[PDB]
């Protein structure tokens, strides 16, 4: 209906298509492209301007493999930006970046559908209330409560079991408190993805029948996907979370995993857009596009879209601009030192910099505030030592530094929070903690009443009196 | 002799756990050395190729 | 009431309108790509003129070559048909203020985004106005007050002085700054916290707690969202400086809270790249130094000739993993009148304002606070210093000597004086008060970590028993021997309240 | 005609066209002129150092960006830019292009000075070598400075050097009754503004009745253009130029900084279509530090003794600016963030700082044998420190637990106080002469005032009022 | 042999060869795998495969990134390592499990290749240089793997 032309220029991701001189399209819209294929010649391309490039000409960017089409194919203007279905149509079905189920599903009614971006929700329609929930998991539970409704963020590199803790986290707020659970897998391993689709399935979160019961809107994109894809698949799943927030007006579950991935992907477009780098390798525009992504995530004065994204600290560097954006951007970090799953501990998460705004007196209770404090003064007292007693040795200390450093690992390896999803991984089946233990654990550790079972009596349990237990049994075998 | 002793388990145990020390350091001043001036050359030669 | 009056007021600004014989530069616009547009035409266009698009998100002419314009859009231009008319406003980025911004929640484009209506504003504030001269202006020799302790005993803050607040993230850096914004509650102080490029919901937190303290009866928030355009995401805190010029230019001395500056780096940056302006090292454009040169060169102190007021500013910069040697702090530490940090470690281990002295320092001095401190604890400082170090050094502790056991047991006291809780902002006078506690060794022979019961007692004692103590010396700004009268007086009586019990 | 049009504008960097009548050399002062944003007559002045072909020249403006639009008139002056100097032209702050920035009454301008000239050949340069005595403990000792050398003040993250320079200025300009210059380029204009005050105060610039002042403040704002930063230097240089070849008098530099200016340099030389160089800094940065270093030297006509502020960024030596800086310079203070951090002012680490004029034969051989012995301990004490920080002093045998504590207490006494200091410290300063210096030293390395407590060397003037403070020190230590 | 079908080239090929190689095995592979079987596939190594690719888009001038590696070279491993998995039985169900041999520089595990292949497979397996002068042959370090 709008501007037919022909694509001049195809460079890999990327492409550059011409157009009538009359009407170019608009920034940031979308378009098809017919193209060819073996088979038919499908609207697969599916396509999205970025840049009008002089001579009625506009860079675009692709989002599916854009292979086999070419110089002066068919392009169709779709005029609008990317639409994309929501509503009950999203509950359980787990479709793709563009919106198509790819669940092998049907086709879902495109009776209510929303453009892919939109502006940022405003200053007024922001929330007021700092808003609090526990989880079960208790080093979060002590020294970094989470925002809900604001941002949750999980740091961390590689292989230190942030998807997995989001897992866990999933794993109770699936059948806990929030109503439509929105996950979006931005760049997962897709055999990942399916494996907590499963986890749905079976949990019974989401539904195999009558799948418009689900509250459930698992839009994942893969990491296989092209980095048009990838760059917007966050974008799709933040769309179906403010649509519910705006039109169930619905607290929001928004687990998000791994952001990193969706600013990589940025990155790799603008090295073939022609923007010049920026720091190490990114692109310029990082900053902006994290901007987006987070200031289109508010609670807003109905809905809580409580957000929990992961970022892929790459090969754990904090200065990277990837992080420093982020946890500049959100309100709960919380990175996961790899050097703690390295001694041994899951989930492995430091106390110093895991922390959160949440984590006020006037928000948890002054209790729960010097609950946390005596904690980290003690841990961080704990690392200050730690760096001049591994040269050295341990006994060149004080009786009190002694002490401080048995206590600092009692409560090191109490925060070893066994998970329930874990299980078949390790082969312990986890355990589920909250306030009491919160406070008892912290009170026996720090009190001294807990001070003669060994580091093992309160290694990979969570509850207190299961580390009682747990020392109970090892004391009796011997 | 037993304090004289524990001063040489002391030193045979600082000793080594220097030398585990300085080889973990060591790989991190030589990854530090080459990320920093890797940077700096590719930043370098994105100013310079820029034109 | 609508349409039933409004009638008139339509005829009013119809008839008696320009119709002008304005001759305007336009250009035909080109190449827009990513939040810049590279102009075709537009000769005589000044760099740093708004340039009206069709759409109405406005951009300034940065750079401008022989056939093309880098201009940059103040708003992101969605939809810019190629070949649009795009002509300039003419005018330079001015901006309108007035005192009735005193609490609105306001946009880098002078627009109230608080929800509290319009402003009336009749002025048109350069966003480039230079710094005052180098003739015209006088020494920071008056105090302003932190509120929060130890900045105030040892690194003095001063009207007119930009002192920088430095550190890493979640150090409480926001936090300090807004506990010395409501500490000016009766100092005819405007604060001014421009918040740049962070989450929109920590700017509604801190007007909820502005709310909360009232402080919002006189603070200007420039809000920056993190999506909005890196053009605005920079040019923001020239507005915020340009709205404090605005008052400081009249008499009334202000403050400025640039928060954060790095993000202002960053988004210029960004712009200055799509802009294809070359960068420099730590792939920044080099000029982030002017950037925020003629940022902070234009906050300083008036003299009487020209009013006499201040703009003391405090621009928060980020710094990742505790270094000094990244290149935007390596910038400001070089252009602000000296840096205060908030390492995770001090923060974390209980001291919390988490300023080490080390490697904190303010760079006038006792000049810009008062002179009762002044005469009481001068000192203080370098004697902090060195209880660091020999704190440091009294890990080998095995045969201290005695007065290096005292030296160590009194600094240690004394640093122990320099924790408060959260958001308590003592009096300057409960400084003095603490601070005579400390320097005169009363503390010493006490209780080491009931000190902090020691100072709430006391204060309260004081300020219940001689009140007139704190309002003569807040009259007289020294510290007579009526202050160390009353002081140690009260001192007797509290430390015998708490020794017993 | 000459007038051109400005083709590009980029920042400070103006792409200036010309008729191919006339495309002028380089270094040539253009002043566009007689716009504003207000219709103003407002002048910028721009100079040139590439010229881009098609008669057409890309130029650094010394004045802001803003109200001059591309296609506008330029009217250079044919002759490269020319400072006023004279001494008239003493007492008043002025600018680049020398415009006094005063706002009271421009001096007399009538000899203009080319801002770009010819280095002096050695031929010229007064090779007799001298000693200079500035007052300051660690400095008269360690890094004696040559009246007529060159002088580094080789600072870290804004720790010392600024005050360093204010109070050796203070100590050294009633002392030279010839003339002197402070360069404020790219200085912070507060502090610079601190220092004229401290000028005002102090008489020498004798606010009352001005040309008497044997003092000359020039300055450049960090907010003013880096093409205004980048040659604000010159600007001094040729001010302390004409005084040491026109007068040819005793002539004293002190500019701050240096490194302001190499940063101005490598801004305009990323802008003005150069390739980067090694970190930091332009290509240009040695020939920048030639035209410079080969400008500032005691002449055999006329001395000169010029010290600047070196601000090295992220407090290293590696850097290239430091790295070709002490190749050009002659007597180097380093300052240092440990000795900041410890308090211990001015924060020189001595092993770093050294000097051209530390001849045992020029400084005396009992100088520079007390020169050699605090060296030692010292560079001992700080390579014994780290093994210190994990196996104790009492452990660290006791031939150099000695010695540690003995340099220990040496660096502390030379901290000594500065009278402008005092607002940061609490006692007024002291003046110190340097037969106390070494008076002193040769008690504490002989060990004789091994008695004393450390801290009673901390922040003393002179060594008497060390064992008064030892005293005092020891009666509270009864009381 | 018949269980294999060796794809080698080696050292002296272009990087251009080396950085399609890799590919062609999996794609092959997919054909098997997708062909009702289960198969297994030695990426061996991944490593020169990053440096291959990263020689190959220097000689397309186009701007590497982190550690002079381009930002491609995730999605680039993504695509040759996430062909490979478990059909299920509406397809076959063949599995194409896959060793992707990762060489890594002095148990720099936070190096760029290394952290980026971990973030994209299902688990690492370590190998020590040192258990492996330790004479356990083979060295693989159980506590991380
Ligand atoms: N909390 C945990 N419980 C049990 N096993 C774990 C845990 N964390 C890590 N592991 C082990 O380490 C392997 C990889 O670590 P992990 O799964 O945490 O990385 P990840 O979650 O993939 O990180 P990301 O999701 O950020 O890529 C897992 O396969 C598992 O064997
Ligand atoms: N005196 C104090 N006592 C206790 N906590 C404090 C104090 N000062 C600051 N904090 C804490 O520091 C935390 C972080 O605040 P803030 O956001 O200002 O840090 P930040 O480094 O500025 O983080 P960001 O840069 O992300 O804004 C707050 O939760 C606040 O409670
Ligand atoms: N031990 C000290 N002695 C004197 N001044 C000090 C000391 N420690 C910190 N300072 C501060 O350092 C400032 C001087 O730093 P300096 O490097 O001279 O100037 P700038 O900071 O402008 O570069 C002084 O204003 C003073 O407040």
């Amino acid at each position: 209906k709008k501007n037919l032309g022909r694509i001049a220029q195809i460079i890999g991701p990327v492409l550059d298509v011409a157009f009538p001189p009359g009407k170019m399209p608009n920034i940031y819209n979308a378009l098809i492209v017919k193209g060819r294929d073996t088979a038919g010649q499908p609207m697969n391309v599916t396509c999205e301007v970025q840049q009008l490039l002089g001579n009625n000409r506009v860079r675009a960017v692709a989002m599916s493999a854009t292979d086999g089409l070419t110089r002066g194919m068919e392009v169709i203007d779709t005029g609008a930006p990317l639409s994309v279905p929501v509503g009950g149509a999203t509950l359980g079905r787990i479709f793709n970046v563009l919106g198509e189920p790819v669940d092998n599903l049907g086709p879902v009614d495109t009776r209510t559908t929303s453009p892919i971006h939109r502006s940022a929700p405003a200053f007024t329609q922001l929330d007021t209330k700092l808003s609090i929930f526990e989880t079960g998991i208790k080093v979060v539970d002590l020294l970094a409560p989470y925002r809900r409704g604001g941002k949750i963020g999980l740091f961390g590199g590689a292989g230190v079991g942030k998807t997995v803790l989001i897992m866990e986290l999933i794993n109770n707020i699936a059948k806990a408190h929030g109503g439509v659970s929105v996950f979006g897998g931005v760049g997962e391993r897709t055999r990942e993805g399916n494996d907590l689709y499963m986890e749905m399935k079976e949990s019974g979160v989401i539904n195999e029948q009558n799948i418009a019961e689900s509250k459930v809107a698992l839009v994942y994109g893969q990491m296989n996907e092209p980095p048009g894809a990838r760059m917007r698949v966050g974008l799709t799943a933040l769309t179906m979370a403010e649509y519910f927030r705006d039109v169930n007006e619905q607290d929001v579950l928004l687990f998000i995993d791994n952001i990193f991935r969706f600013v990589q992907a940025g990155s790799e477009v603008s090295a073939l857009l022609g923007r010049m780098p920026s720091a190490v390798g990114y692109q310029p525009t990082l900053s902006t596009e994290m901007g987006s992504l987070q200031e289109r995530i508010t609670s807003t004065k109905e809905g809580s879209i409580t957000s929990i994204q992961a970022v892929y600290v790459p090969a754990d560097d904090l200065t990277d601009p990837a992080p420093a954006t982020t946890f500049a951007h959100l309100d709960a970090t919380t990175v996961l030192s790899r050097g703690l799953a390295a001694k041994g501990i899951y989930p492995a998460v430091d106390p110093l910099d895991s922390t959160s705004t949440m984590l006020q007196p006037r928000i948890v209770g002054e209790e729960h505030y010097e609950i946390a404090q005596r904690v980290k003064e003690t841990l961080q007292r704990y690392k200050e030592l730690q760096d001049i007693i591994a040269i050295l040795g341990l006994d060149e200390l004080s009786e009190e530094d002694r002490l401080t450093v048995a206590r600092a690992r009692k409560i090191e390896r109490f925060l070893s929070q066994p998970f329930f999803v874990a299980e078949v991984f390790t082969g312990s089946p986890g355990k589920y903690v909250g306030l009491a233990e919160t406070i008892r654990g912290f009170q026996l550790i720090l009190s001294g009443e807990l001070d003669s079972l060994p580091e093992q009596a309160f290694y990979l349990v969570g509850n207190i009196d299961e580390a009682t237990a747990k020392a109970m049994n090892l004391e009796m075998e011997s | 002799a037993s304090e004289l002793a524990a001063r040489m388990t002391a030193m045979s145990n600082a000793t080594d756990n220097a030398n585990e020390l300085k080889k973990t350091l060591s790989i991190n001043y030589n990854r530090a050395r080459q990320a920093k001036i890797t940077g700096e050359i590719l930043e370098i030669v994105a100013g310079a190729n820029a034109c | 009431i609508r349409a039933d009056e409004i009638s008139k007021i339509i005829r009013e600004r119809i008839e008696g309108y320009n119709r002008e014989v304005k001759v305007v530069n336009t250009g035909t616009v080109l190449q827009v790509g990513d939040g810049i547009a590279r102009i075709h035409g537009l000769d005589e266009v000044m760099a740093g003129e708004l340039v009206e698009f069709e759409e109405g998100t406005i951009g300034i002419a940065l750079n401008l070559e022989s056939n093309n314009v880098g201009v940059v859009l103040m708003g992101d231009g969605l939809m810019i048909q190629e070949g649009s008319s795009v002509k300039a406003t003419g005018r330079i980025a001015q901006i309108p203020v007035s005192e009735a911004y005193l609490g609105r929640v306001i946009n880098a484009l002078a627009k109230p985004i608080d929800g509290r209506g319009e402003i009336t504003a009749s002025e048109s504030r350069l966003i480039e106005s230079p710094a005052p001269g180098i003739m015209s202006r006088r020494s920071v020799y008056e105090p302003l007050q932190t509120g929060l302790i130890a900045i105030d005993a040892m690194i003095p803050v001063g009207r007119g002085q930009r002192e920088l607040i430095i550190g890493d993230r979640q150090t409480g850096k926001t936090a300090v700054a807004t506990d010395t914004i409501l500490n000016q509650q009766g100092q005819n102080v405007i604060c001014v916290y421009v918040a740049i490029g962070q989450k929109a919901s920590s700017v509604a937190q801190v007007v909820t707690n502005f709310q909360e303290r009232g402080a919002m009866e006189y603070t200007i928030v420039v809000a920056e969202t993190a999506d909005s355009p890196a053009t605005l995401q920079y040019l923001a805190p020239y507005t915020g400086a340009a709205l404090a010029e605005y008052f400081m230019y009249r008499e009334r001395h202000t403050l400025i809270i640039y928060d954060d500056l790095s993000k202002q780096a960053q988004a210029y940056r960004q712009m200055s790249l799509l802009l294809r302006r070359p960068p420099g090292r730590e792939a920044y454009p080099g000029d982030v130094f002017y950037l925020h040169s003629r940022l902070l060169e234009r906050a300083a102190k008036l003299s009487s000739l020209l009013g006499e007021g201040s703009m003391t500013a405090l621009p928060i910069v980020e710094t990742q993993a505790g270094d000094v040697s990244a290149y935007i702090p390596t910038n400001v530490i070089s252009i602000t009148d000296g840096q205060i940090f908030l390492s995770a470690d001090l923060f974390n281990a209980g001291i919390r304002p988490a300023i080490n002295v080390g490697i904190s320092v303010s760079r006038v001095g006792s000049a810009a606070q008062i002179k009762a401190m002044k005469k009481v604890a001068g000192k203080l400082k370098l004697e902090l210093a060195q209880f660091a170090e020999l704190e440091a050094f009294a890990q080998f502790a095995s045969d201290l000597d005695k007065a290096t056991q005292n030296q160590l047991a009194r600094g240690q006291r004394l640093r122990e004086l320099l924790k408060q809780p959260q958001s308590a902002p003592l009096t300057v006078e409960e400084q003095v008060m603490t601070i005579y506690t400390g320097t005169n060794g009363y503390l010493d022979s006490l209780e080491l970590d009931q000190v902090r019961k020691y100072l709430v007692e006391l204060r309260t004692y004081v300020k219940t028993n001689k009140p007139e103590f704190q309002e003569i010396i807040s009259s007289t700004k020294t510290f007579t021997e009526e202050a160390e009268a009353l002081l140690k007086e009260a001192i007797q009586e509290q430390m015998e309240r708490f020794l017993l019990q």
